């Protein structure tokens, strides 16, 4: 089962003027889709199970 | 609402980090992941058309 | 260090990390796994 269930971030310095937008822009694509056709194209292949 | 008119300083509950509530609220990390599934009742199960 | 302004890759957000850099929100959530190593044995009709 799976343990320490903490995901993947985009890495910026403290001052970082551009982190509010980079996560503004990062919740907008989850909800878009855009992520999902990211898993899609390259997460999601099952080639053999 | 009440974060937002000052009435509270904050929400701990079941709130969904997403584009409009950033906008007039600062979120924290996430502590648990969701989303949005779709709960069917179970249709039973069948054998396959070709066993 | 100043080399890179960014670090787009499967950083996964740590206490550790989190006190010298700011994390985004995260682009994929998910956790530790343990990964290992992998028909029919009838021999013959008797
Ligand atoms: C559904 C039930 C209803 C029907 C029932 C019908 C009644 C049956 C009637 C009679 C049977 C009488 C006893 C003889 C049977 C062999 C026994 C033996 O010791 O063989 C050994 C050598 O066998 C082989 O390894 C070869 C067998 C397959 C190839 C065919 C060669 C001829 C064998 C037959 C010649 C024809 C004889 C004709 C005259 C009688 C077994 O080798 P093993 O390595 O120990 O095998 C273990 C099994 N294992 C590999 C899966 C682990
Ligand atoms: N938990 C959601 C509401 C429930 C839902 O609609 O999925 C929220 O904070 O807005």
């Amino acid at each position: 089962e799976l343990f320490f269930r903490s995901g993947f971030g985009i890495g910026m310095r403290k001052d970082s003027p551009w982190k509010q937008n980079v996560s503004l822009s990062i919740l907008k694509s989850h909800e878009n889709g855009f992520m999902e056709d990211l898993d899609k194209t390259w997460v999601r292949y099952q080639e053999c199970d | 609402g009440e974060v937002v008119m000052k009435r509270a300083y904050m929400a701990v509950g079941s709130l969904t980090i997403n584009e409009e509530r950033s906008e007039v609220v600062d979120f924290s990390v996430p502590f648990i992941e969701t989303g949005i599934s779709v709960m069917v009742s179970r249709s039973n199960g069948t054998v396959s058309p070709s066993a | 260090s100043g080399q890179a302004d960014m670090i787009v890759a499967p950083l996964t957000i740590n206490n550790e990390r989190a006190q010298y850099i700011e994390f985004s929100k995260p682009f994929k959530y998910q956790g530790l796994t343990i990964l290992v190593k992998k028909r029919s044995t009838l021999d013959s009709f008797m």
